[PDB]
């Protein structure tokens, strides 16, 4: 999981 | 003939329009972005779910902020006549008001300024969509558990009439995205798409979708700072009718  | 409402954008031009797909996965190291894991999974599922909403789909991968502006300026410049509507996808970083090319930051005013009412004229008048899939901040959501201005004699509408913007997230905040299965948000827009787009007006298609992202999804992470948190998508709208994907035969 990962943020933009 | 009969009476004649105008409460719908007329969708049954010969085409419905190009859908720009813009997927940015893979940075310039003196960026110090990192890679975009699962987002090729995202560009795939909208080419797929606006493939059947019968938009004419134009994947680009791995544009810089040069190549973003000018694609934009050149898809503006083309005659839309024929066309009922437009959208843009934007995959990428981003921060509050702000898109990130592969070499850095484009402002999302720059790119929504081609297609203003007075600039993009074969498509006044019709609902233009960007769907932007990015971050808008770095706030984490903790969740909780559950007459001179009147009768103008010449008719003008104003150059931001007509958009709808679908923010990934609220303003200020971080946005989701899964390695493997792509962003929370792209992953649930394009399944309520799938499921209603024959059914529903957009506007409550996209209700659907913040239900789904804000109900269905909790972040998981061994780092505190960032594990079980939440994600609200942002519907903006300058639209003046209801949109319809579909019309009568």
């Amino acid at each position: 999981l990962e943020t933009d | 003939s009969g009476i004649s409402l105008d409460n719908s954008y007329k969708m049954d031009y010969p085409e419905m329009g190009l859908c720009i797909i813009i997927n940015n996965k893979n940075f310039h190291k003196s960026t110090g972005m990192t890679s975009r894991s699962g987002t090729d999974v995202d560009a795939a599922n909208l080419r797929e779910t606006f493939r059947n909403l019968k938009y004419e789909v134009r994947n680009k991968n791995d544009l810089t902020r040069e190549e973003i502006v000018e694609l934009m300026r050149d898809v503006s410049k083309e005659d839309h006549s024929k066309r009922s509507s437009f959208v843009c996808v934007l995959l990428s970083h981003g921060e509050e008001g702000i898109i990130f090319g592969t070499n850095g930051p484009v402002d999302l005013k720059k790119i929504t300024n081609f297609f203003r009412g007075d600039r993009c004229r074969s498509l006044t008048g019709k609902p233009k969509l960007f769907i932007i899939q990015a971050c808008r901040g770095t706030e984490l959501d903790c969740g909780i558990e559950t007459g001179v201005d009147d009768d103008m004699a010449c008719h003008k509408i104003p150059v931001e009439a007509d958009f709808l913007y679908a923010y990934s997230t609220a303003p200020g905040y971080y946005s989701w995205r899964n390695s493997k299965d792509g962003s929370w948000f792209i992953q649930s827009l394009c399944a309520m798409l799938k499921q209603y787009a024959d059914k529903l007006e957009f506007m409550h298609i996209l209700t659907r979708v913040n239900r789904k992202v804000a109900t269905e999804f909790e972040s998981f992470s061994f780092d505190a700072t960032f594990h079980a948190k939440k994600q609200i998508p942002c519907i903006v709208s300058m639209l003046t009718k209801e949109l319809y994907f579909y019309h009568q035969l």
